[PDB]
């Protein structure tokens, strides 16, 4: 029941070779298998490897041999993964899983999964707008609040409306690759016109490591 | 190599309903004895995979009531005999079988609505944005059902360069609908290379199709 | 040649963690002994730790340990640490090392190093900034011509006069992290001031760890 | 603990100079089996360490036999015959069997020198640093030795105070000189406060401090 540890995400270059580490619960540590899945986006789970940590061992996917390296510090069980070369399609979450002493004959529960991802690309804070702007003129009834994000790096955001005093018909599409390797994003709100053409609609923006907040008040 | 076909790709169903997926294979499925099988199990929000089966018909202790399944081999299917709003997400079975082993492609899961136009939404880029020299225009949509509305754009009256871009919200938390964020791109020139920028949609719960736009020097 | 390759530079946030990593030369890898240490920034040098291939660790400072992981691959024939808990003042070139003959009576024997630094800090571009042909009004004979960085991170960065063309009686004074925890420096190139030929100096830079580039000339 | 020194910390030496460093321990090092394990090591700017001497006195191969050493068993010496540019570097020293956590905190050959006054300029930024909220003023004290020098300023007629920066030279590539930039930076509401505009500069090579100076506009 009880889950291992492992921690936040890494963004990187190209050819580079990058690290994921993971750690043991309230639990015995050189006792029983490791493995180590690779959630890829937009496609199937992948299996890399197997670990036994106990001998410093493995069982390795075919398609590497070569570009990965994995143990752990028997000092702790601390788990690391080593993998080298990273391309782009490498981009992906890594799941750190032990395995359980009968369940493993079919698998077992993890830690919580990292990301971690590679591109020449370097930091920017988002340029930012309205949208919507305001319904100039329409079958008023209700229309929308919007804000753009565009020009951004690393993501991901966080995001509000009147500092988040505003919640209800607030959405947040999911995040856009510009071919720069820059992000965009976007928020709107669905609101009555009457509401709309009343009081005052910001929309309140934050991340690090931009470090960088903008409150773009719309109209 | 070792085949894993898991079906339907995706699904959409609604609440206290019977479901069912079905997984096929190359092979008999085990690291040794004759006598080690696959299992089944759940993904969603970021968190790892939730194991639902063990070993063919073993469900996993604690778990829910039975999506538990039948076959062997070449042949496995699970069954939920109750669509609860917990269930929706990603569905895979592994095999129990000598690694190397690869997952199959993954099986959506969702709740079924009643179709629904959303509203939509264009507007001109904002002047500031205009003046940075690469401009964009968003064409918004929202909360509408299916997820298969489609979405063209119109410059001049005459279809878009191909500069741009779409995202589409997850299924809704409550209303089980989505939402559409298509974006035009623009440098500030080819902003003026047209004059009226259109979208343009059609979708399931459109009776016909649908247009929207703005001119600019308004 | 008897050598250890090792690689390209590395950064951190305060709290998080590093990877270091060196490879062998065309040799018995398991046969060396191998120390970690550091050379510190205006600071003496400094033995980490000792290990053996086959073995992983044999001895390692008590400051360092619990921080400190380390070990090797044969398979690739490579050395590793990790440091864990990164901070400011861990800031260091990282050396591994090779031992193996009489190297009781002392032969610790290097690769090329690699740099790690700890900042609270994002990749910022610079601040370019010419500096003034002062004294235009009241020059005898000999004069210098300048240009500045200030706020751009993270070090080093590429310099050059007469965009390369000409670079003579000139100095390159050595960047400094400044209280903003981002780098300033100059160069400045010697001239006799009769020079109307000081049209063609264009101080020129690069910033690879922000892919920029900048140039200016004064007068 | 192994805990120990070598001096002197620093020199400038004269060109075919015979010299010497030595290395003093408060650790007695008759080590392992009863045999003294000791070393010295070369470094120099941007470069490896470099292996010198070892078990005291005994010399690395390719070495210049130039250098020179040996030590009793608290009181170790390393030497060198001659001075020439590529002895330019740091020193430091070590002990050794299974224990290695050990060094002397490293010593820097110079080069003596003729003593020389720099050329000294200064520059008031352009607006573009006062209009972006801070200013630097900087004074370039180039080609001096000896190594040390003192810099100063004086805005209104009034000493410095908070900020400065310095950065200097190697020596030189060259003449074996050094060179120094410094500045004391405001706070563009400072300078807009202030008036008048002097570095002050102190060194060996010179009759007397050197002013130079400015004021605000012109």
């Amino acid at each position: 029941q009880d889950l291992l540890l492992q921690s936040g995400a890494e963004v990187r270059e190209p050819g580079a070779s990058v690290t994921v580490s993971c750690q043991a619960s309230n639990y015995t540590f050189p006792d029983y298998y490791i493995h180590w899945v690779r959630l890829v986006p937009g496609q199937g789970l992948e299996w890399l490897g197997e670990m036994k940590p106990k001998v410093g061992v493995t069982n390795v996917s075919k398609k590497i041999r070569d570009r990965l390296f994995m143990t752990a510090d028997t000092s702790t069980d601390t788990a690391y993964m080593v993998l080298s070369a990273l391309t782009p399609g490498d981009t992906a979450i890594y799941y750190c899983t032990r395995l359980e002493p009968d369940f493993l004959s079919g698998w077992a529960h993890w830690g919580k999964g990292v990301l971690v991802t590679v591109s020449p690309a370097s930091t920017k804070g988002p340029s930012v707008f309205p949208l919507a702007p305001s319904s100039r003129s329409t079958s008023e009834s209700t229309a929308a609040l919007g804000c753009l994000v565009k020009d951004y790096f690393p993501e991901p955001v966080t995001v509000s409306w009147n500092s988040g005093s505003l919640t209800s018909g607030v959405h947040t599409f999911p995040a856009v690759l510009q071919s720069s390797g820059l992000y965009s994003l976007s928020s709107v709100v669905t609101v009555p016109s009457s509401s709309l053409g009343t009081q005052t609609y910001v929309c309140n923006v934050n991340h690090k490591p931009s470090n960088t907040k903008v409150d773009k008040r719309v109209e | 190599e070792i085949v894993m076909t898991q079906t339907p790709l995706s699904l959409s169903v609604t609440p206290g309903e019977p479901a069912s997926l079905s997984c096929r294979s190359s092979a008999s499925l085990l690291h040794g004895n004759g006598n080690t099988y696959l299992h089944w199990y759940l993904r969603k929000a970021g968190q790892s995979p939730q194991l639902l089966i063990f070993g063919g018909s073993k469900r996993v202790p604690g778990i829910s009531d039975r999506f538990i399944g039948s076959g062997a081999g070449t042949n496995f299917t699970l069954k939920i005999s109750s669509v609860e709003a917990d269930d929706v997400g990603f569905y895979y079975c592994a095999q129990g079988v000598a690694f190397p082993w690869t997952f199959g492609q993954g099986t959506k899961v969702e709740i079924k609505r009643a179709v629904a136009a959303p509203s939509v939404f264009i507007f001109p880029p904002s002047e500031d944005q205009v003046k940075s020299g690469t401009v964009s225009v968003v064409c918004l949509l929202n909360n509408f059902y299916p997820r298969e509305a489609s979405v063209k754009w119109k410059v001049d009256g005459v279809l878009k360069t191909g500069n741009s871009q779409e995202s589409v919200t997850e299924q809704d938390s409550k209303d089980n609908t989505y939402s559409l964020s298509s974006t035009l791109t623009l440098s500030n020139t080819d902003y003026q290379s047209h004059n009226v920028y259109a979208c343009e949609v059609t979708h399931q719960g459109l009776s016909s199709p649908v247009t929207k736009s703005f001119n600019r020097g308004e």
